[PDB]
DNA sequence: GATATCTAGAGGGAT
DNA sequence: ATCCCTCTAGATATC
């Protein structure tokens, strides 16, 4: 699940 | 999306043993890698670089001895090429050492009080520290309970994987306890190393769009109807943007003019006429009468033709430069029924329908092929344009399996078929015939636009350099994995001294 | 040779169209 | 080359004549008939050479000087004048003036027009693939009259089989049959339909020459000439081809106000500031990013989309199983072996399709079609000969070239949910599509904007008074489908839709 | 403001 | 030198 610095 | 970036540039990141880099440089390597990632993919996100460790003290907060060398570099703001210089430069490693538990007293308040005026639907605060600074616990419930009621995610970025000093072990375990306090324990995933972040960061974001939503209605005859919704699922990406031509001598693109001129030898544009070639001869055919005799149809039409066998619609028939995904209309338990009703039975029978579709009142009819497409998620139709008469071209080649000249020994079939076992791009596990990709070529990147989006920010940053080459990470993500080249050394090594190739 | 148009030699005749005819 | 065609139309004595009232002569049937011809190779072949000689009149427009034959027209392309002067003959009220400015009357020699139509041939300064003569008559009695003409008729006839020439027949109607082979069987080219029997219905293959064609019947060639590397030495040379292209419509032509000619136009850009033209090198492109403006060279954005030479390459093999349906791209290519730029390829490339075929794997490739494209990957997928019951090659051997997508290409859908539907209804939409089912072939539908133009500038240089109306075959045909089903449509509707649903709203 | 189409210009090969 | 075909840019509607 991609969420924070890497979206 | 806020995002605020909190990066010690402490005394103890500036030494680490020799055979590795410094972890001030990866960090620095992954904050500059993060922000070419914001630049070229423009989506409104705001980001913020607070900066603890410094010898300089820059905060809203001052107080006494607390909240001391921390600054602000910069503040809530669109990304910029003048961060990344910023970032590359102006940057240095300091020479004190600061609370990162301070630190985030600073980007709080940061993201608080510079939040006003706009939305936010996430917010997000990350720390880059290795956890070597002594400091004291003696607030962290009160920071708990601002981050549920503020509703502002974390993510801690550690020069480890979760032979370290104790009192890093010490600082692991206050993160730890943080991470389970917020979200649980699958907070435990949320700490990432600079080499796995380096590694997830090493492209530029794909370039994403929008489908629209095209409503319509399924008409099997003329009492038969189901409300639908059809997006667009693949199609040939092309560039957000385009090049523009500007003056070699100010640089602007408004002291241009782009003109045509016609010559039998001058003609003026009010005194020229439409026309069409008929074999040798030249008839005119004027515009305004050409729009009277066009095809005229009413748009915006899924109707079907009719069923047929899916083994009958080949799949090198395809046309078309589009795939639509056709689901029942939002919102509609009725319309999701009927749908799904033709789907399943479709797939009982393996048959397909023959569809004709049309965009619009503006659009040339099509006729298409929709094929049950049923998931363990979702289930809906997938329609793929079908060719017209005109549109088949038949050819005719020599056949090769009754060829004397050109028909293979069986030392030569035996050495192709060693190849093709070598050279497998898949493998079968768990002995249940699952194939799993060891090359799936639908998860990499478009290379087109990696090296595009290279050669532009290499630019800005030095606009007097050639351009420079190819990275080495693009060849290797469009190369198979080394073991199969490895395993096919030898197999094409008889091939090449079993088929005689000559170049005439 | 069967299967060619009296037209334009080296291609075959096309089978005229007619669509949809349900069994 | 060129494909060639002469047709000879014969007005000897009785061309002008009906054994019924009602139905066309012999004559304005030929005329109909090579009316039909120019308008189906002005839409398919417009460069091929077509003419028209009349024997049997009292006059001569030959440039042999021998009487009795007219050559109403030289080989050349096919045009809207030549059809509207051919129409001047069409049915009545042309036969006199046909009998007027030409007539009947006069004694006819088949070897000498032989020798007129060979001369059209020869006088041609282009390269003729086929050269055929159409032979339009009904009457076979002078040639037994005279045997000494008719052995030079069938020696000249001899003469023009061996130099190339296919001569054909096609007979018109008259009383008593045909009477085959009292002295043809030996001029024309015999190739097959060697029926004994005089024929008494009276057009054998006029019904397809009656058939327009409407299609480009565009000529075999490669599109492009590529070099497929197992490795970087193991070459082998193939050819790629389009076996389904987009028709278009032809593009229009800019013509002058009055006189009526093509205009060449070209673009030239010029600065607003001094009025004056600039160079293409005198201009750089730029693009803007964050709050920086970029500049490129006209050179430097070419040279950034450079990734490697023309050609394919092999990645690896991949099961057909990986391969998704849904996962379309962009239009099929053919990859087809040439032995004419390495020798030896054939053979490599039938034992890769052979044992391709054999364990059902697909060769992955990445592609670049010519220089300066940032390349694909592509699957091989291999493609076995299919013959049909006639022994006619319907699906050529070779390799299949699938366009695979990039992360780029995929769109995200919706979140929906998933809403099973009952048994009961399944088994009567399985009714529904039991009901309308057919045999699909993919030449069974035409493009309806393709066929109303070229009905459009049909009528236009033909001066009809009104155009043909093309009848629509995508358009569904709701009274059959209506009947077909029946009680069905009304049950599954019930079934499905509760009684307040409006599917119209 | 982006999304999507048809139409109208530049550009690389095949013959 | 002509034609064919992919690519790029330009003009026009609904979302």
């Amino acid at each position: 699940k991609p969420r924070g610095l890497f979206s | 999306a806020a995002v605020v970036l909190c990066m010690d540039v402490g005394f103890t990141m500036s030494n680490s043993i020799p055979g590795i880099e410094s972890p001030f440089e990866q960090a620095k390597k992954v904050i500059t890698m993060f922000v070419q990632r914001q630049v070229f993919a423009e989506n409104k996100d705001e980001i913020a670089l607070v900066l603890f460790g410094t010898d300089g003290t820059d905060n809203p907060l001052s107080g006494g001895d607390q909240y001391q060398n921390i600054t602000v570099h910069r503040h809530l703001m669109l990304p910029d090429f003048d961060l990344l210089e910023d970032i590359e430069s102006k940057i240095q490693p300091g020479s004190q050492q600061a609370d990162f538990l301070d630190a985030l007293i600073v980007s709080m308040d940061v993201i608080q009080h510079e939040t006003i005026g706009k939305k936010f639907e996430k917010r997000h605060i990350e720390i880059f520290t290795d956890l070597s600074s002594r400091f004291s616990k003696s607030q962290l419930d009160i920071i708990i309970h601002s981050l549920k009621k503020c509703d502002i995610s974390l993510q801690f970025f550690l020069p480890f994987s979760l032979g370290i000093t104790e009192q890093q072990k010490e600082g692991l375990e206050i993160v730890k306890m943080v991470m389970i306090s917020l979200e649980g324990e699958d907070g435990l995933d949320e700490i990432y190393s600079f080499s796995e972040s380096l590694r997830k960061l090493c492209v530029f974001k794909k370039i994403e769009r929008h489908s629209i939503h095209w409503p319509c209605r399924l008409t099997i005859g003329s009492n038969l109807s189901i409300r639908i919704a059809a997006y667009k699922s693949i199609l040939q990406e092309r560039v957000k943007k385009t090049w523009t031509v500007v003056d070699a001598k100010t640089l602007k693109k408004e002291d241009i003019q782009k003109e045509t001129v016609y010559c039998l030898t001058e003609v003026l544009k009010e005194d020229i006429i439409q026309g069409f070639r008929y074999g040798s001869d030249i008839v005119p055919f004027s515009k305004v009468d050409e729009e009277q005799m066009k095809y005229k149809s009413e748009g915006k039409c899924f109707s079907v033709l009719g069923f047929c066998k899916s083994s009958q619609v080949q799949r090198r028939f395809f046309m078309g430069n589009q795939v639509l995904k056709v689901f029942a209309a939002r919102d509609d338990e009725a319309a999701a029924v009927a749908l799904s009703s033709l789907i399943h039975a479709l797939d009982d029978l393996d048959m397909v329908a023959i569809v004709r579709y049309a965009y619009d009142k503006r659009a040339n009819p099509q006729v298409g092929v929709a094929f049950p497409h049923i998931k363990h998620n979702y289930e809906c139709l997938v329609y793929v344009q079908l060719p017209f008469m005109e549109d088949l071209r038949q050819y005719m080649f020599s056949s090769l399996k009754n060829s004397k000249k050109y028909a293979p020994t069986e030392a030569q079939l035996n050495a192709v078929d060693a190849l093709i076992d070598s050279m497998s791009l898949a493998k079968k596990d768990e002995k249940t015939d699952t194939l799993e990709d060891l090359f799936p070529t639908t998860k990499i990147p478009n290379p087109r636009f990696q090296r595009l989006f290279q050669c532009l920010l290499h630019r800005a940053l030095h606009p007097r350099e050639p351009l420079p080459p190819i990275q080495q990470h693009i060849w290797n993500m469009l190369n198979p994995p080394a073991e199969v080249t490895t395993k096919s050394q030898i197999p094409l090594s008889k091939i090449k001294t079993l088929f005689p190739l000559i170049e005439a | 040779c069967p299967g060619e148009s009296l037209i334009n030699p080296g291609f075959k005749s096309k089978k005229p169209a007619g669509g949809v005819d349900f069994d | 080359g060129r494909d060639s065609l002469i047709f000879l139309v014969d007005a000897s004595k009785a061309m002008f004549e009906s054994q019924s009232e009602d139905e066309l002569t012999p004559f304005d049937m030929s005329i109909q008939c090579i009316q039909s011809v120019y308008i189906s190779k002005i839409i398919s072949s417009d460069r091929d050479l077509l003419a028209v000689v009349f024997y049997g009149t009292e006059k001569d427009k030959n440039s042999v000087n021998f009487k009795n034959i007219y050559v109403l027209q030289e080989l050349d392309n096919p045009g809207a004048k030549r059809i509207l002067e051919l129409d001047q003959f069409k049915g009545q009220q042309g036969q006199k003036r046909f009998q007027d400015m030409m007539g009947h009357g006069s004694d006819y020699s088949l070897s000498e027009v032989l020798w007129v139509c060979a001369n059209l041939f020869s006088d041609v300064q282009f390269k003729m693939s086929h050269k055929r003569i159409m032979l339009f008559t009904n009457e076979d009695n002078p040639h037994g009259n005279d045997s000494a003409k008719a052995s030079r008729a069938r020696t000249k006839a001899g003469d023009l089989r061996d130099t190339g020439i296919f001569l054909d027949l096609m007979h018109l109607k008259k009383p008593g049959g045909f009477d085959i082979s009292l002295f043809y069987r030996d001029i024309i080219s015999i190739a097959e339909d060697e029926d004994l029997r005089v024929h008494f219905e009276e057009s054998s293959k006029l019904e397809d020459l009656l058939r327009k064609v409407r299609a480009k019947e565009t000529r075999k060639r490669a599109l492009s000439r590529l070099k497929l590397k197992l490795n970087k030495d193991i070459v082998i040379s193939v050819g790629i081809y389009n076996l389904v292209q987009k028709a278009l419509k032809p593009p229009p032509i800019k013509l002058y106000r009055e006189t009526n000619e093509p205009v060449k136009t070209k673009t030239r850009t010029f600065n607003t500031s001094t009025g004056g033209l600039l160079l293409p090198s005198d201009t750089k492109r730029s693009q803007i990013y964050g709050s920086r403006q970029i500049i490129l060279e006209k050179e430097e954005t070419e040279e950034l989309k450079r990734f490697d030479d023309p050609g394919l390459m092999l990645m690896g093999f991949k099961p057909l199983v990986l391969l998704k349906k849904h996962h379309y791209l962009r239009p099929s290519l053919f990859v087809y072996p040439e032995e004419s730029l390495v020798i030896g390829s054939s053979t490599l490339f039938s034992a890769l399709l052979i044992k391709c075929l054999e364990k059902e794997v697909a060769a992955l490739c990445r592609y670049t079609p010519r220089r300066n494209i940032p390349p694909y990957f592509v699957a091989l997928v291999p493609q076995e000969e299919e013959l049909d019951d006639q022994k006619i090659q319907v699906t050529p051997p070779g390799f299949q070239l699938v366009f695979l997508p990039f992360a780029d290409d995929k769109r995200k859908m919706p979140f929906t949910e998933k809403i099973m539907a009952t048994p009961e209804q399944v088994g009567k939409m399985k009714a529904i599509v039991e009901k309308l089912r057919f045999t699909y072939r993919s030449d069974s539908f035409e493009n309806p904007v393709l066929q109303q133009h070229f009905r459009n500038l049909e009528a236009l240089a033909l001066d009809l008074m009104e155009p043909e109306q093309a009848v629509d075959l995508t358009l569904p045909k709701v009274e059959a489908m209506n009947k077909r089903l029946g009680s069905l449509v009304d049950e599954f509707k019930e079934l499905v839709y509760p009684p307040d649903y409006n599917p119209e709203g």
